[PDB]
C-alpha cells in the first residue's frame, strides 16, 4: 500500500543515514567529514528526486536527522574552517529544512547562518547559503525580523548583482518568501534597503524565464503594501511585470512544477492564501502575477482532484470580479483560464454603461456578485440601472427583503465599486 | 511592590538572575523581577535596571519538564504547586510584558507536566490557565513564548490553537470562522457564516449588527465580543489599506489607539488630513465611542498642523533621461541591466531598451530617448558590433542608436566587457567615430568600484 | 500607571472607586487636567455630579500648582563603565560591580551574553570604544586563556587590547589572581599589568566600592 511504499523505502533509507552518521562523527581533515556529508546528501536527495511518493519519504527521512544528531551536527560544521566541510554542510542543510526542521535552526542557530552569510565568495558555498536563507525567511515575522536586522536580507541583495543561475534562483524566491513572510515592519525595511530596485536585474534576465516569474511577484507582493507602492513603483520594475505574465503559458509553469520533483502539488492550502489577496489589490500589475500563479495551480489541482481548496481560500469569487470588472487582457485570460480549470461558471464582463442598464442587465450583475437570491424581488420590482445607482438603505430594507443589516452592508459594498467602475457618458 | 522598587529590588536581583553556579537561581530570580514588571507603575524603574534583559533569553535556555524533574523528581515542591499559587501565575500570562509571559508560560508549562503525571488537570480550567494560555498562542509573535504555551496546552490535552494571520482587512470568511472558534465565541459562528462576515465586515461590525443580524443578544456578550475584536484590531496588519502609517501615529499617541486605524482609514483620512477633522466625524464616520479618545485623537492632529505639518511633496518629473543604456539584447542584458541599478542608485535617470520585441515601431521612440538622454553608455558585450558590421541599411537598433548619438554629439561611454575590438572600415562610417571613446573594464567582482569609475565620466 | 487611584482616593475615599472607569478610557493623572464633565459621565462612568464635580475641580489644581511636565530618562547610549571577566569565573564579581557601580549612577556594561560566540568580537569591542572606563574583573584564570594567544581571539584579551588602543581608563580588580610574566601574554596585551589593582574586599563591598569610584573617570 501507499504507506508500506514510503515505509519500505525508508527502510533502507534509515539504515544508510545510520551509516553517514557514523562517517560525522569520524573527524576527518576533510574525508571522513567531506566524503559523509555527500554522502547523507546523495541519500536525501535520491528521496527527494523520488518521482513515486518522495515527498513524504523525505519528509521522514529529514525527520530522523533532527531526531539523531539534529542540525547541531551541521550547525557546527557550518562553522569548520574547512572550506569544503563548510561548503558540503551548507549543500546538506539547504535539501533538509522542512517546517520542523526550520522551527529547530531558528532557535538553536540562526546566528550561524547570519555569520555564513557575511562570507560571499564561494559560489558553491554562495548558492547553498542563500537557499538556507530563502527557506528560513518562510519561517515567522520573527525569523523574518532577525534575517533582516542581522545582514541576511543584505546578503540575497548582494547575491543579485551576481551570476550564477542557482543563486539568483535563490535570492529570488528569497526576496519573494521574505516580502510573502515578514510582515509590515519587514516590506518597509526591505523597500528601503532598496530591494525593488535590485529585483530589477532578475526580472530583466533573459537566461531564466522562472527567475523573472519569481521576481516578479517579489515586486508583485511588494507593491500591494500601500505605503511602500510608490517607492517599488519609482524602481521601474513593475513596468516588467505585466509584459512577462502576458508572454508565459501557466500550464507550461504548471509543467515545470508538476512535470518536476521539486514543488509537485506546487502550494498548499497556506501558500495558496497568500496569493489570493494579490487578486484582490488594486494593482493590476499585482492582479496579472495572482492570476497566473492561481492559473497554474488550478491546474495541477485539477489534474489531482483538490478543488475544493480554491473555495475555501475564496479564491473562485474573486476571480469571477477580475472577470466581471476588467479592464485589461491578460488579467481575465487568465482569471478566465482558471475558472474554467476549476469547473465555474465563467462570468461574462459588465456593460459598464450603468445608468443604462435595463431590467436584465440589473438581473445579470446580481447573479455575479452572488446576490442570486435576491434576483426576484429586484425583478418584481423592476429595478432598472437608474433605479439602483439610487438603491437607498430604506428601499433595499423594506422593497427588496434585505433584512440583515450587514446583508446590506455587503450589498452597498458591491454596489460602490460598480459605482466606480461605471460610464456616465450619457449623464455627466 | 512600589517599596520593593524603591529599596533597588531589581537592581538587587541582578546577581542572582545573572548567576552561572545554578539554573533555580536565576529562574527564581526571574519570576520576581517578571512578576514586578507587571505592575505597571513600577514597571520603567524594573526595566532601568536590566535586570528584565536576563529573563527572556534564560527561559529559552531552560526545559519546562527538567524544572519539573527538578520538582516531582525531588521531596520538596513534590506536586509544585498548589490551586492558589497556581492563580498567581496565570495574570503573568496576561501582562504586557513578554519577559513576564514568558516567565508565566515556562511555570504553567512545568506545572502542566506535574499536573498530569498525577491527573489532576482540573486546576488548570478553573484558574483559567486554559484560555489565556490559548491567547499566548493566538497572536503570538515571539517563539519562546509560543513554544512554551503549545508544549503545555498539549501536556492538558486541548487542542493547540493555530496562530491567526495579521492582515486581517483580507481575511475572507473561514478566516473569520476560525478566530471565533479561538475566542471561543463558537456559538456565534453558524451565524457569522449565514451572514458571510468576511473581515472587512468584521473590522466593522456595530452593537445594533452584532445584536439584530449576529443574534447576539447579551449585552454583557456583546462587551465581551468587543474586547476580543479591540485586540485583534491591535494586533492586525493594515498594509494594505493604510498608506500614511496611521496606525503607527495612533500607537504613538497611545498603544490601545491602534485599533481605531482600520475605522480612521476606511473614511480615507491619512496623516495629511487628521488636523481638519472634526470630533462628530471622528464619532460618526470612524466609529471612535470613548470621548475621552476622540479628544486626544484630535487634539493631537492640530499639532501635526503645527510643527510636523504635512507639507505639499514634489517626485523627479524630469521625463529626460540623464544615460540610455544601449546593448546586444541577448548577450549585454545581464549587464546593462546592472548598470541600469548602480547608476539608479546613485540618481541617475537611466533609460534601458525594457523592450523584449526589437520591433513594432521601428527605431521610433527609442531613438528619441537617446536624443534626449545627455549620456549614452554601451555595454560592449561579446558580438556587440557584429550585426553592425557592414550593416549600411542602418537596420540594427544598437547601430542606429549609436549613429543617433554620434549625430547630437551625445556623450558616450562603453563598457568593455569581453569586447574584442573590431576594424573600424568593418563598421558603417557613420559609426565608426564609436571606437574613438574610451572604454571602462567592467570588474564583476569591483562592482562599485567601477561604478564610481563610471560616475566620473557622466555629464 | 500613575496612581490614579491614590490621588482619587486623597480627594475623598470613596472616589477611590472611580479608578477603574477613569484608567480604562486611559486618563492618567497627566490628562487630567483636560477632561470635561461630560467625559467624566459618559466614558468614565461617573454618575453623581456633586462627584464628577469635585474630581474636575482638583484636576485643574494639578495644571496649576502640581502640573505634570514633561521628564527625561538618561538617553546617554555611551556607557561609563565596561566590566571585563572571565565568563565562568568573574560572572559573580562583575555582576556585584555592575549593580554597585550602577547604584552609584554609572552606566554599566556587562557581557550579559552568554554565548560568547555568534557575531566574534563584534558589538562588544564597540562598546569598549564606547566607555571612558574599563573594569577587569581579575578572577582567578582570568589571563589563562589570554596567555600566548597571539591569535587575539579570546574575547578578553580582544577587549583589554582594545582598551589600551583607546587609551581607555583601565581599572583591574584583584580578587584572588595571580600576577603572571609579562613575556606569557603577547605584547599587545602585556601593558595591562601596568595598572594598579584594587582589592575586593567580600565584606567590605561599600568600601571597596567607593575607592573604585575615586580611580572612575
Ligand atoms: N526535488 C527536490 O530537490 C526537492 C523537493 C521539494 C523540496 N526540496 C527541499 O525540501 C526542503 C523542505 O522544504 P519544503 O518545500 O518541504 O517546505 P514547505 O513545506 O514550507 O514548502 C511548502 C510546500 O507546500 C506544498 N505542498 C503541497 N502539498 C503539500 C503537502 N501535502 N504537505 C506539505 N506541503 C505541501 C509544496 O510541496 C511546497 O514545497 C527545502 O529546503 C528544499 O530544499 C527539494
Ligand atoms: N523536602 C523538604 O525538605 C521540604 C518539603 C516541603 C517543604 N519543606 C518545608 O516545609 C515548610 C512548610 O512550608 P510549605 O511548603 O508547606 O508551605 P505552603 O503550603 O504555603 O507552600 C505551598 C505548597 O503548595 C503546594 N501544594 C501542592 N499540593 C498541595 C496540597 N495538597 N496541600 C498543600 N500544599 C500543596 C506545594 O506542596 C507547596 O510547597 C517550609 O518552611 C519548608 O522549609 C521542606
Amino acid at each position: 500500500g501507499a504507506g508500506t511504499e514510503v515505509q519500505d523505502a525508508l527502510e533502507r533509507a534509515l539504515p544508510e543515514l545510520q551509516q553517514a552518521l557514523s562517517a560525522l562523527k569520524q573527524a576527518g581533515g576533510a574525508r571522513a567529514v567531506g566524503a559523509g556529508l555527500a554522502e547523507v546528501f546523495q541519500l536525501v536527495e535520491e528521496a527527494w528526486l523520488l518521482p513515486a511518493v518522495g515527498r513524504e519519504v523525505a519528509q521522514g527521512l529529514c525527520d530522523a536527522i533532527r531526531l539523531d544528531g539534529g542540525l547541531d551536527l551541521l550547525l557546527r560544521l557550518l562553522q569548520a574552517p574547512e572550506l569544503e566541510t563548510r561548503v558540503q554542510a551548507a549543500r546538506l542543510l539547504e535539501q533538509i529544512l522542512v517546517a520542523e526542521n526550520r522551527d529547530r535552526v531558528a532557535r538553536i542557530g540562526l546566528g550561524v547562518i547570519l555569520n555564513l552569510a557575511k562570507e560571499r565568495e564561494p559560489v558553491e558555498l554562495a548558492r547553498s547559503v542563500a537557499g538556507i536563507l530563502e527557506h528560513m525567511f518562510k519561517h515567522s515575522e520573527e525569523t523574518c525580523q532577525r534575517l533582516v536586522a542581522a545582514g541576511g536580507l543584505d546578503a540575497v541583495l548582494y547575491w543579485c548583482r551576481r551570476t550564477d543561475p542557482a543563486l539568483l534562483r535563490h535570492c529570488a524566491l528569497a526576496l519573494g518568501n521574505c516580502a510573502l513572510h515578514g510582515g509590515q515592519a519587514v516590506q518597509r525595511r526591505m523597500v528601503e534597503k532598496r530591494a525593488a530596485e535590485w529585483l530589477f536585474p532578475l526580472a530583466f534576465s533573459k537566461e531564466d524565464e522562472l527567475l523573472r516569474l519569481h521576481a516578479c511577484l517579489a515586486v508583485a507582493v511588494l507593491a500591494t503594501n500601500k505605503e511602500v507602492e510608490r517607492e517599488v513603483e519609482r524602481s521601474g520594475t513593475l513596468a516588467l511585470v505585466e509584459p512577462l505574465v502576458a508572454s508565459l503559458d501557466p500550464g507550461r509553469f504548471a509543467r515545470c512544477l508538476v512535470d518536476a520533483s521539486d514543488t509537485s502539488q506546487g502550494r498548499g492550502p497556506d501558500d495558496l492564501q497568500r496569493l489570493v489577496p494579490l487578486l484582490d489589490s488594486n494593482r493590476l500589475e499585482a492582479q496579472c502575477i495572482g492570476a497566473f500563479y492561481l492559473c497554474a495551480e488550478a491546474a495541477i489541482k485539477s489534474l489531482q482532484g483538490k478543488t475544493k481548496v480554491f473555495s475555501d481560500i475564496g479564491a473562485i469569487q474573486s476571480l469571477k470580479r477580475l472577470v466581471s470588472y476588467s479592464t485589461n487582457g491578460t488579467k481575465s485570460a487568465l482569471a478566465k483560464r482558471a475558472l474554467r480549470l476549476l469547473g465555474e461558471e465563467v462570468p461574462r464582463p459588465i456593460l459598464p454603461s450603468v445608468p443604462s442598464w435595463k431590467e436584465a442587465e440589473v438581473q445579470t450583475w446580481l447573479q455575479q456578485i452572488g446576490f442570486s437570491k435576491y434576483c426576484e424581488s429586484f425583478r418584481e420590482q423592476q429595478v432598472d440601472g437608474d433605479l439602483l445607482l439610487r438603491l437607498t438603505e430604506e428601499e433595499l430594507q423594506t422593497d427588496l427583503g434585505m433584512k440583515s443589516g450587514i446583508t446590506r452592508k455587503r450589498f452597498f459594498r458591491e454596489l460602490t465599486e460598480l459605482k466606480t467602475f461605471a460610464n456616465y457618458s450619457t449623464c455627466d | 511592590q512600589r517599596r520593593m522598587v524603591e529599596k533597588r529590588a531589581a537592581e538587587w536581583l541582578f546577581p542572582l538572575a545573572f548567576s552561572k553556579e545554578d539554573e533555580l537561581l536565576r529562574l527564581h530570580a526571574c519570576l520576581a523581577v517578571a512578576v514586578l514588571a507587571t505592575n505597571k507603575e513600577v514597571e520603567r524603574e524594573v526595566e532601568r535596571s536590566g535586570t528584565l534583559a536576563l529573563v527572556e533569553p534564560l527561559v529559552a535556555s531552560l526545559d519546562p519538564g527538567r524544572f519539573a524533574r527538578c520538582l516531582v523528581d525531588a521531596s520538596d515542591t513534590s506536586q509544585g504547586r498548589g490551586p492558589d499559587d497556581l492563580q498567581r501565575l496565570v495574570p503573568l500570562l496576561d501582562s504586557n510584558r513578554l519577559e513576564a509571559q514568558c516567565i508565566g508560560a515556562f511555570y504553567l508549562c512545568a506545572e502542566a507536566a506535574i499536573k498530569s503525571l498525577q491527573g489532576k488537570t482540573k486546576v488548570f480550567s478553573d484558574i483559567g490557565a486554559i484560555q489565556s494560555l490559548k491567547r499566548l498562542v493566538s497572536y503570538s509573535t515571539n517563539g519562546t513564548k509560543s513554544a512554551l504555551a503549545k508544549r503545555a496546552l498539549r501536556l492538558l490535552g486541548e487542542e493547540v490553537p493555530r496562530p491567526i494571520l495579521p492582515s486581517v482587512p483580507s481575511w475572507k470568511e473561514a478566516e473569520v470562522q476560525t478566530w471565533l472558534q479561538q475566542i471561543g465565541f463558537s456559538k456565534y459562528c453558524e451565524s457569522f457564516r449565514e451572514q458571510q462576515v468576511d473581515g472587512d465586515l468584521l473590522l466593522r461590525l456595530t452593537e445594533e449588527e452584532l445584536q439584530t443580524d449576529l443574534g447576539m443578544k447579551s449585552g454583557i456578550t456583546r462587551k465581551r465580543f468587543f474586547r476580543e475584536l479591540t485586540e485583534l484590531k491591535t494586533f492586525a496588519n493594515y498594509s494594505t489599506c493604510d498608506r500614511s502609517n496611521l496606525a503607527d501615529w495612533l500607537g504613538s499617541l497611545d498603544p490601545r489607539f491602534r485599533q481605531y486605524t482600520y475605522g480612521l482609514v476606511s473614511c480615507g483620512l491619512d496623516r495629511s488630513l487628521l488636523h481638519r477633522v472634526s470630533e462628530q466625524q471622528l464619532l460618526e464616520d470612524c466609529g471612535i465611542h470613548l470621548g475621552v479618545h476622540r479628544a486626544r485623537i484630535l487634539t493631537a492632529a492640530r499639532e501635526m498642523l503645527h510643527s510636523p505639518l504635512p507639507c505639499t511633496g514634489g517626485k523627479p518629473s524630469g521625463d529626460t533621461p540623464d544615460v540610455f543604456i544601449s546593448y546586444r539584447r541577448n548577450s549585454g542584458s545581464q549587464l546593462a541591466s546592472l548598470l541600469k541599478v548602480h547608476l539608479q542608485l546613485h540618481g541617475f535617470s537611466v533609460f534601458i531598451d525594457v523592450e523584449k520585441l526589437e520591433a513594432g515601431k521601428f527605431e521610433d521612440k527609442l531613438i528619441q530617448s537617446v536624443m534626449g538622454a545627455r549620456n549614452f553608455v554601451l555595454v560592449l558585450s561579446p558580438g556587440a558590433l557584429d550585426k553592425c558590421m557592414q550593416d549600411h541599411d542602418c537596420k540594427d537598433w544598437v547601430h542606429k542608436q549609436i549613429v543617433t548619438a554620434l549625430s547630437c554629439g551625445k556623450n558616450i561611454v562603453p563598457i568593455i566587457d569581453g569586447f574584442e575590438w573590431p576594424e573600424p572600415q568593418v563598421l558603417p562610417e557613420d559609426m565608426q567615430a564609436v571606437l574613438t571613446f574610451n572604454g571602462i573594464k567592467w570588474s564583476h567582482e569591483y562592482q562599485e568600484a567601477t561604478i564610481e569609475k563610471i560616475i566620473r565620466f557622466l555629464q
